[PDB]
């Protein structure tokens, strides 16, 4: 049956400069519960890392540990200065996950997006992400 | 929107 959990990631000094701020970022791991050993965690590329993207971040969501078989949806969101789920983006479908196993969206969010103040989505350099997990697995 | 992968199948 599916489990449906969640994950607040904020990312602090948030800069498109790749030289400070890394190619690739990472959150810290998450799961259902304490007592649910499969760990994943969600991995931002602050600018897209291929040509098709590069004006967007892209956010995948990342399974880190080894399952005992896994599939699972996946949706993003931004929470804006006032705490609301915007620009949200979900998978159609459940998608297979193997130890290192990525899924999610190259094209997110659109880089001037963040960058126009009056969405309110970098307030003091910090960007706040939301996942929602439903693990049929 | 459909979802992509940074790796070509699993795996
Ligand atoms: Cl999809
Ligand atoms: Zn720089
Ligand atoms: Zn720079
Ligand atoms: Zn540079
Ligand atoms: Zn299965
Ligand atoms: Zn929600």
């Amino acid at each position: 049956k599916v489990v449906k959990f969640s994950y607040m990631w904020t990312i602090n000094n948030f800069s498109f400069c790749r030289e400070e701020m890394g190619e690739v970022i990472k959150s810290s791991t998450f799961s259902s519960g304490a007592n649910d050993k499969l760990k994943w965690c969600l991995r931002v590329n602050p600018k897209g890392l291929d040509e098709e993207s590069k004006d967007y971040l892209s956010l995948y969501l990342l399974l880190v540990s080894c399952p005992k078989e896994v599939r699972a949806k996946f949706k993003f969101s931004i929470l804006n200065a006032k705490g609301e789920e915007t620009k949200a983006m979900e998978s159609q479908r459940a998608y297979r996950f193997v130890q290192g196993k990525d899924w999610g969206f190259k094209k997110f969010i659109r880089r001037d997006f963040l960058l126009d103040e009056a969405n309110g989505l970098l307030p003091d350099d910090k960007l706040t992400l939301f996942c929602e997990v439903s693990v049929v697995q | 929107a459909s979802a992509d992968s940074t790796t070509e199948g699993t795996p």
